[PDB]
C-alpha cells in the first residue's frame, strides 16, 4: 500500500493513462525503496518525453519538406505516458536496499527492543 | 568449539566426524524409523551442511523458560523431596527473572544440602545431649527437620545466580531472526 | 528348470553374458571350422545375493552345456592334499560332457590371496588352480565362471590373460529390475489386487534379489500371522482352499518393507535416472548445449569424426538450489546412460581419511558401466574444508583433485564416460580442473526464470493434490527471485499445513461421534480433499530466499570473468 501510495504521488503531476494498472506495478515492486520508485518514475517520464520529441520532430522533419503538404490536423503522437514506457522502466528497474543492510537495520531494532519477560508481568490482584 | 570458533582452525567448518554424520545422514532415511535429533549451544559455529534439506533443517530454538515454565521445572526437581506447603513455589518461579532450567536446578540442590546438613548437625548435637546427660526416659521427639521450609530455600536463593548472560540470549536472538521469513510476502493473496 | 525368465532385475548384463557365451556353446562345431579363441572364463562380480549363481545356471540350462559347480568352500573345507584332487577331477569331469560350464561360486575363498598370501596349503590350491585355468588346451568348450564380491579380493594371477579375461558387474537391480525381480519372487502366494508391486518397488531401493526374495517371504509370513492363526484350524497338511483365500495385502508389504534392513545400502548405484526435461522448466540455451557436448558425439559419431573434431568429454556446472544435480540427471537420461553421482561428502570422507586410490576405483566402475555420466556433485567441498578466504598456506591443488585429474587425464580412452562438475563456489576452484582435457565447458545455471519458476512448482507439486482454484502462473511470478529449492521449500511447507489441518479436523470428528454418537453413520468424506488456495497462503506467508544477491553478483563477476574479449565483436574476413 505505501508503494501504491508512493507511486501514485510521484505520478500526479505526470500524465499517466487511467489503462496502467498501477497496482500491479507496486506488488511487483518487492522491495523498492521510495528512491527506487521515484528512479522507475523519472525513467518512464524520460522515455515518454524522448519518444514524443523524436516522433513530432521526424514528423515535422518529413512534413517541412513540402510546404503545407499535409493536412494541418494537430496530432499528438503521445499524450499520456503509456503501459509500453512503464515496462520500459521495469527493464532497467533496481533494487537500491540489499537485503543484508536491512538485516542490519532490523538488527539495531532488536537490539533496542526491550529486553523479554516483562510481557506476562502484571500487579498482584 | 574444540578447532576453534572466533578464529578456529585455517580450514572451514567440515570435520572427520561431522562428515561422518552427513555422509550417515544422507545414506539414511532408508529405514523409516529413525529420527535425529541435534542440540547446539552454538549455532554460529555449526556447520551449514548440517542444515541443508534432508539433514537437520527443521530449526527449533528453546528459549529461557518462563514464568510458568519456571514453576514446573521447579516442581519437577522437588518432585522426590520432601518440599513443605509453606513455601510458595510459584512466587520463588517468578521470583527468577532469568534463571535457566540448571539455574533452578542449582538453586533446588542448593537448599536441600541446607536442609540435610542442617537436620545432621541437629540430630548429631541430641545425640551429644543423651550422651552427655542420659535421660531417665526415652522420648525420641523424631525429626528436627522433616521437610524443606522457607528458611531453606530463602538462604539457597541467597546464592541464586544467573548462568546464562542476556549477551548470549541476544545472539540467539539474532540467529533466530537470521532465519527470518522476509518482509514482503507477509500479506500475499491470491488474484481473485 | 531355471531360465532366463527365472532371472530377474533386466539389469542389462545377461543379454552381454547371453552375446558371450551362444556361440561358444550354442554353436560350438562353428568354432572347429574357423580359427577363433572364445570366452575361456568369464568373471561375474557384485554384491552378494545378486544371483550370479542364478545367472550361470539359467545360461548353463538354455545353453545345453553340462553346468558344473564348484564350490569355494566346498573345496576347502576338504583335508590338505586330497582337495586339489577334488579340483582337479571336477575339471576333468566337466572336459568329459564338453561343452560344460564350470562355475566356480566364492571364488574369493580358494584363491583370496592378493600378493598377501598368508598360509601354505592355499598358495598351493590357488597356484594348482592357475595352473588348471591355464591349462585348458583350447580344446572341447568347458567355459570357467567364478563368482567374486569384488574383482581385486581374488589373486591379481586369476584376472591374467587367459584365466579370466573378461568380467561383468552384476550389481544391485535397478527399480526396473527390482519390479521384475518382485514379479518373479511373487507368482505363486496369489498376490492381492490391491497390492500393486510398483510402490513397493520404488520403496525398495537399496534391496537385492535375496533382499527382495526375503521381504516378499516376511510379508507372505505376516499374512498367515494376521489371518488363519486366529481359526488355529491346522492339520498334517494346510487345505490349498483355505490357504488360498487368503491375499497378501499392501499393508503386510509395507511392514515387511520396514522390516527390510537391506544388505548393502552403502553401495554405489549405477542407474539410468528417471528424471526428464520436463522437470526442469527451461534453461533452454543450457538444455541445447548440454544435447550438444553429451548427446551428439553419440548420435552422430560420423559427423564429429568428418571435421577430425574430438568433442569434450567435462562440463562444469557454477551456479548459487537451482537444479545442477537435476540437470545432469536429465541430460544422463536423454542419452539413456548410465549415471553415478559423487557428492561432496564421500569427496570429504577420501580426503580426510587421505584415501584417494577410490578415485581409481570410482573411475573404473564408471568406465565398467558405459555410456555414463560421472558425475561429481559439488566439487569444491575440499576447497571449503581448507578454507577459501585464506585457507591453507599452500596452493588450490589437494590430494582427491590430484587424482580426479589423473584419472580424467588417464581416461578419455574409454570414449563412453563423460564427467560432469557442479560447484557452487566457482572462485575457489582448482584453476588445472578447467583445463583443456579436463572439464573446460563452463556452464553457468542461473536463478529459475518466472517459467521455470511455474515448471519447478508443478514438478514439485505434481504428486499431491493440488486444487485448480490455486493459480500457480501467478505463484510463480510472485516468487521474485526464489530459487528451485526456496520452492521446494514453500511446496512442502504448504503440503505439511494441509496435512496438519486434515489431521487435526478428522480427529475432532471422531470426537464428536465419540462424545455424540450419532444414530446413523454417515461419513462426509475427507475435510481437506487437496491443497488448497489458504494452505498455500500461508505457507507462502513463510516464504524465503535463500540465495541473496550478493552471491549471484559474484557468479555474474566470474562469468563476466570469462569475457570473449572487446575487440573482435565485429571480425570480418577480407573479401
Ligand atoms: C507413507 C510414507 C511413510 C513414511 O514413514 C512413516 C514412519 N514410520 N515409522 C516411522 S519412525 C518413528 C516414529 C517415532 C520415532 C520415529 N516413520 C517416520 C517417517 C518420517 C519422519 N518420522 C517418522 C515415509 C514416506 C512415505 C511416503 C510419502 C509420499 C509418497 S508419494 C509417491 O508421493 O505419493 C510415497 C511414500
Ligand atoms: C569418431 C570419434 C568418436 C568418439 O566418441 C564418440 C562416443 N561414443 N560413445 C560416447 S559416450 C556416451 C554418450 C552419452 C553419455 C556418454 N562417445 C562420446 C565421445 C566424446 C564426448 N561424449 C560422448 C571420439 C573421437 C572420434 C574421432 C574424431 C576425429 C578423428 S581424425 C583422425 O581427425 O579424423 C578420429 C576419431
Ligand atoms: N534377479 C533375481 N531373480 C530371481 N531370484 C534372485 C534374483 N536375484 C537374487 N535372487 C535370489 O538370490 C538367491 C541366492 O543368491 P545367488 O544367486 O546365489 O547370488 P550370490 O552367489 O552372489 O549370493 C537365490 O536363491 C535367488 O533366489
Amino acid at each position: 500500500k505505501s508503494r501504491v501510495a508512493i507511486l501514485k504521488a510521484n505520478l500526479r503531476k505526470s500524465p499517466v493513462a487511467k489503462d496502467v494498472d498501477l497496482e500491479f506495478l507496486a506488488k511487483m515492486t518487492n522491495g523498492f525503496s521510495g528512491a527506487d520508485l521515484t528512479e522507475i518514475c523519472q525513467r518512464a517520464c524520460k522515455l515518454a518525453i524522448r519518444e514524443s520529441i523524436e516522433s513530432e520532430i521526424r514528423r515535422e522533419r518529413e512534413r517541412q519538406t513540402n510546404p503545407s503538404a499535409m493536412e494541418v490536423e494537430e496530432d499528438d503522437p503521445v499524450p499520456e505516458i503509456r503501459r509500453d514506457h512503464f515496462e520500459e522502466a521495469m527493464r532497467f528497474a533496481r533494487r537500491s536496499v540489499s537485503d543484508n543492510d536491512i538485516r542490519k537495520y532490523e538488527m539495531f531494532a532488536q537490539t533496542l527492543q526491550q529486553s523479554r519477560g516483562f510481557g506476562s508481568f502484571r500487579f498482584p490482584s | 568449539k574444540a578447532r576453534g570458533g572466533n578464529i578456529g582452525d585455517g580450514g572451514g567448518a567440515a570435520d572427520r566426524v561431522i562428515n561422518q554424520i552427513l555422509t550417515e545422514m544422507d545414506g539414511m532415511s532408508t529405514k523409516k524409523n529413525v529420527f535425529i535429533i541435534g542440540a547446539t549451544n552454538r549455532p554460529d559455529i555449526i556447520d551449514p551442511a548440517i542444515l541443508r534439506p534432508g539433514r537437520l533443517d527443521q530449526l527449533i530454538y528453546i528459549p529461557l523458560p518462563d514464568e510458568k515454565s519456571r514453576v514446573a521445572i521447579l516442581k519437577a526437581n522437588l518432585r522426590k523431596s520432601p518440599v513443605a506447603k509453606d513455601v510458595d513455589l510459584e512466587f520463588l518461579a517468578k521470583m527468577t527473572n532469568g534463571f535457566s532450567g540448571a539455574d533452578l536446578t542449582e538453586i533446588c540442590q542448593r537448599a536441600c544440602k541446607l536442609a540435610i546438613r542442617e537436620s545432621i548437625e541437629s540430630e548429631i548435637r541430641r545425640e551429644r545431649q543423651t550422651q552427655t546427660n542420659p535421660s531417665a526416659m526415652e522420648v525420641e521427639e523424631d525429626d528436627p527437620v522433616p521437610e524443606i521450609r522457607r528458611d531453606h530455600f530463602e538462604e539457597a536463593m541467597r546464592f541464586a545466580r544467573r548462568s546464562v548472560s542476556d549477551n548470549d540470549i541476544r545472539k540467539y536472538e539474532m540467529f533466530a531472526q537470521t532465519l527470518q521469513q522476509s518482509r514482503g510476502f507477509g500479506s500475499f493473496r491470491f488474484p481473485s | 528348470e531355471v531360465g532366463y525368465d527365472d532371472i530377474g532385475g533386466c539389469r542389462k548384463q545377461l543379454a552381454q553374458i547371453k552375446e558371450m557365451v551362444e556361440l561358444p556353446l550354442r554353436h560350438p562345431a562353428l568354432f572347429k571350422a574357423i580359427g577363433v579363441k572364445p570366452p575361456r572364463g568369464i568373471l561375474l562380480y557384485g554384491p552378494p545375493g545378486t544371483g550370479k549363481t542364478l545367472i550361470a545356471r539359467a545360461v548353463a540350462n538354455e545353453t545345453g552345456a553340462f553346468f558344473f559347480l564348484i564350490n569355494g568352500p566346498e573345496i576347502m573345507s576338504k583335508l590338505a592334499g586330497e582337495s586339489e584332487s577334488n579340483l582337479r577331477k571336477a575339471f576333468e569331469e566337466a572336459e568329459k560332457n564338453a561343452p560344460a560350464i564350470i562355475f566356480i561360486d566364492e571364488l574369493d575363498a580358494i584363491a583370496p590371496k592378493r600378493e598377501k598370501t598368508h598360509g601354505e596349503v592355499e598358495r598351493r590350491i590357488v597356484s594348482q588352480l592357475l595352473t588348471l585355468m591355464d591349462g585348458l588346451k583350447q580344446r572341447a568348450h568347458v567355459i570357467v565362471m567364478a563368482a567374486t564380491n569384488r574383482p581385486n579380493s581374488i589373486d591379481p594371477a586369476l584376472r591374467r590373460f587367459g584365466r579370466f579375461d573378461r568380467e561383468v558387474d552384476i550389481g544391485i537391480p535397478d527399480a526396473t529390475g527390482r519390479l521384475e525381480i518382485l514379479q518373479i519372487h511373487t507368482k505363486n502366494m496369489k498376490l492381492a489386487d490391491d497390492v500393486d508391486l510398483e510402490q513397493v518397488a520404488n520403496e525398495t531401493h537399496g534391496h537385492v534379489g535375496a533382499d527382495l526374495a526375503a521381504l516378499c517371504s516376511e510379508a507372505a509370513l505376516q499374512a498367515i500371522r494376521k489371518k488363519m492363526d486366529l481359526i488355529d484350524l491346522e492339520d498334517e497338511t494346510i487345505d490349498a482352499e483355505v490357504m488360498n483365500s487368503l491375499a497378501v495385502t499392501m499393508d503386510d508389504f509395507r511392514w515387511a518393507l520396514s522390516q527390510s534392513n537391506p544388505s548393502a545400502l552403502r553401495e554405489t548405484v549405477v542407474e539410468v535416472p528417471q528424471v526428464t526435461w520436463e522437470d526442469i522448466g527451461g534453461l533452454e540455451d543450457v538444455k541445447r548445449e548440454l544435447q550438444e557436448l553429451v548427446q551428439y558425439p553419440v548420435e552422430h559419431p560420423d559427423k564429429f569424426l568428418k571435421f577430425g573434431m574430438t568433442p569434450s568429454k567435462g562440463v562444469l556446472f557454477y551456479g548459487p538450489g537451482c537444479g545442477k544435480t537435476l540437470l545432469a540427471k536429465a541430460i544422463a537420461n536423454e542419452c539413456q546412460a548410465n549415471f553415478i553421482s559423487i557428492k561432496g561428502p564421500e569427496l570429504l570422507t577420501m580426503w580426510f581419511g587421505e584415501s584417494e586410490a577410490n578415485v581409481r576405483e570410482i573411475f573404473d566402475k564408471a568406465r565398467q558401466a558405459a555410456p555414463c555420466v560421472l558425475f561429481f556433485d559439488e566439487l569444491d567441498s575440499i576447497a571449503k574444508a581448507r578454507g577459501g578466504n585464506i585457507g591453507d598456506g599452500g596452493g588450490a591443488a589437494d590430494r582427491v583433485i590430484n587424482q580426479i585429474l589423473t584419472e580424467m587425464d588417464g581416461m578419455s580412452t574409454k570414449k563412453n564416460v563423460f564427467i560432469i562438475g557442479a560447484t557452487n563456489r566457482p572462485d575457489i576452484i582448482d584453476p588445472a580442473i578447467l583445463r583443456p582435457g579436463r572439464l573446460d565447458q563452463l556452464i553457468y545455471i542461473p536463478l529459475p526464470d518466472e517459467k521455470s519458476r511455474v515448471a519447478i512448482l508443478k514438478a514439485n507439486l505434481r504428486k499431491s493434490p493440488v486444487a485448480k482454484d490455486v493459480d500457480l502462473e501467478f505463484l510463480a511470478k510472485m516468487t521474485n527471485g526464489f530459487s528451485g529449492a526456496d520452492l521446494t521449500e514453500i511446496c512442502q511447507r504448504a503440503c505439511k499445513l494441509a496435512i496438519r489441518e486434515s489431521i487435526e479436523s478428522e480427529i475432532r470428528r471422531e470426537r464428536e461421534r465419540q462424545t455424540n454418537p450419532s444414530a446413523m453413520e454417515v461419513e462426509e468424506d475427507d475435510p481437506v480433499p487437496e491443497i488448497r488456495r489458504d494452505h498455500f497462503e500461508e505457507a507462502m506467508r513463510f516464504a524465503r530466499r535463500s540465495v541473496s544477491d550478493n552471491d549471484i553478483r559474484k557468479y555474474e563477476m566470474f562469468a563476466q570473468t570469462l569475457q570473449q574479449s572487446r575487440g573482435f565483436g565485429s571480425f570480418r574476413f577480407p573479401s
